[PDB]
C-alpha cells in the first residue's frame, strides 16, 4: 500500500554538448510517466495509462507551470553565483518535490533543494518553515517569510498532489500492479585460480528483487558480491551478482531469485542451466 | 501534479 | 563523485538475433558525463538518451542504449568519460558472464 510521487528538477550551466540544461522528470511508485526539457519546452506522457486518462488540457496547463519554473531556475544559477562569488563553470541547482501514501495512510510530503550536489534549503511541515543547511542559504529564508508562501505550498504537499497520486494509482493499477517474470542466466570466468560464478536476471518488474549465491543448499550472502538493481531502456529491471569459488566446484552453487513474479524462489544452475 | 513555480525561487 | 558503471544487456545474449546494450552510470557530479557505447573500438549506432535523474543523496544517474545484433569475433564495451576520473573508464560485455 506505499503509494510514492516525485518531481525531479535539475538546472545546469554546462549539460554539455547538444544535451539540454533544464530537465522535469516525474515519478509514480519510481516509474517515469512525466518529461520535460529546455530543448523543447513541453510537458509530455511516458506511460500509456497516464494519456489514455488525461487530457492535453492537464498537459497544456503542466507545460506553462514547469515553463515558468525553467525560468525561475534560469535566474536561481545567476542569483546563487552571487552569494558564493563564482564567475562560472560546473554548476547545477537540483529540486525534489512530492508527497508519499503509507499503507496507514499518513502523509509524508517532500520539498528540498541543492546546490553543486550539497543540500540548500529544505520544507519541514511540522514547523512550517523552510530550513536552511548552508549559511548562503540564509537570503533564501527572507525571500520565504516575507513572502509566505509556507502555507500555499503545504496545502499542496498535503492535499492537491495526495488527491492526485490516489487517481494516478487508480489509473495505472494494470500496469503498477502487473508483475514481469526475469530470464535468468547462470554463469562462470577462469581467472588466476579462482572461479567467478555470475548470475544475470533480465528484464522483471518491480523495482524490489532479493538475489542470493547458495553453497550445498546453504546461503552465503557474504562471499556474494552484488551489482545492483539496474534499469533498461523499456521500463523492466536487470541484476547482476558474482562468487568467488573454487575450480571444480561450479555447480555446487546455485542461483537464488525471489520475485513478486515467482510464487516460490526461482533455483537456478550452470549445468540446469538458468531459466531455461 | 507539480504546484506554483514561486516554490522554486531562491 | 566518480561513477558507478555497470555495462548489461536487455534480453539473454545470442548469436544472429537483436538485442539492446545497457550501460548505467551512477553516483557521480557534476551531471556532465560522456557515456559512449562501442563496437570494436568504434562508436556503435543508434546510442539513445532517456534517463536523466538522480537520487534521494543528489547523485546523478545516466542511462544509454543502443540496439545491436552480437557477433562472435566483435568485443563490445563503454566508455565512460568524466572529470573526477582523469583517465577515461572503459568496461567490457561479456556475453557469456
Amino acid at each position: 500500500e506505499l503509494h510514492t510521487l516525485r518531481y525531479i528538477r535539475t538546472a545546469m550551466t554546462d549539460p554539455g554538448p547538444g544535451l539540454p540544461w533544464f530537465v522535469d522528470v516525474g515519478y509514480v511508485d519510481g516509474e517515469l510517466f512525466m518529461h520535460y526539457n529546455s530543448t523543447a519546452r513541453r510537458a509530455v506522457p511516458r506511460t500509456e495509462w497516464i494519456a489514455a486518462n488525461t487530457d492535453q488540457q492537464y498537459w497544456d496547463r503542466e507545460t506553462q507551470i514547469v515553463q515558468g519554473s525553467e525560468q525561475i531556475n534560469r535566474e536561481n544559477l545567476d542569483i546563487l553565483r552571487r552569494r558564493y562569488n563564482q564567475t562560472g563553470g560546473s554548476h547545477t541547482v537540483q529540486w525534489m518535490s512530492g508527497c508519499d501514501i503509507l499503507e496507514d495512510g499518513t502523509i509524508r510530503g517532500y520539498h528540498q533543494a541543492a546546490y553543486d550536489g550539497r543540500d540548500f534549503v529544505a520544507f519541514d511541515k511540522g514547523t512550517m518553515t523552510l530550513t536552511a543547511a548552508v549559511p548562503e542559504a540564509v537570503p533564501t529564508k527572507r525571500k520565504w517569510e516575507e513572502g509566505g508562501y509556507a502555507e500555499g505550498l503545504k496545502q499542496y504537499l498535503e492535499e492537491t498532489c495526495v488527491e492526485w497520486l490516489r487517481r494516478y494509482v487508480e489509473y495505472g493499477k494494470a500496469e503498477l500492479g502487473r508483475r514481469e517474470r526475469p530470464e535468468v542466466r547462470v554463469w562462470g570466468k577462469e581467472a588466476d585460480g579462482i572461479l567467478t560464478l555470475s548470475c544475470r536476471a533480465h528484464g522483471f518488474y518491480p523495482r524490489p528483487i532479493v538475489v542470493s549465491w547458495l553453497k550445498d543448499g546453504a546461503v552465503r550472502g557474504q562471499d556474494a558480491q552484488s551489482g545492483g538493481i539496474v534499469p533498461n531502456g523499456d521500463g523492466t529491471y536487470h541484476t547482476w551478482v558474482t562468487i568467488d569459488a573454487q575450480p571444480g566446484d561450479g555447480d555446487k552453487y546455485q542461483c537464488r531469485v525471489e520475485h513478486a513474479s515467482l510464487p516460490q524462489p526461482g533455483l537456478y544452475s550452470w549445468r540446469s542451466g538458468g531459466g531455461l | 501534479t507539480a504546484g506554483q513555480s514561486n516554490y522554486d525561487r531562491l | 563523485l566518480t561513477p558507478k558503471v555497470q555495462v548489461y544487456s536487455r534480453f539473454p545474449a545470442s548469436a544472429g538475433t537483436k538485442n539492446v546494450l545497457n550501460c548505467f552510470a551512477a553516483g557521480f557530479h557534476p551531471p556532465k558525463i560522456s557515456i559512449t557505447l562501442m563496437k570494436d573500438g568504434v562508436p556503435m549506432e543508434g546510442a539513445q538518451y532517456s534517463d536523466m535523474s538522480f537520487n534521494d543523496d543528489w547523485t546523478f544517474q545516466r542511462l544509454v542504449h543502443a540496439d545491436f545484433t552480437p557477433s562472435s569475433g566483435s568485443t563490445y564495451a563503454c566508455k565512460v568519460e568524466h572529470e573526477t576520473l582523469k583517465e577515461p573508464q572503459v568496461y567490457k560485455w561479456d556475453p557469456e558472464f
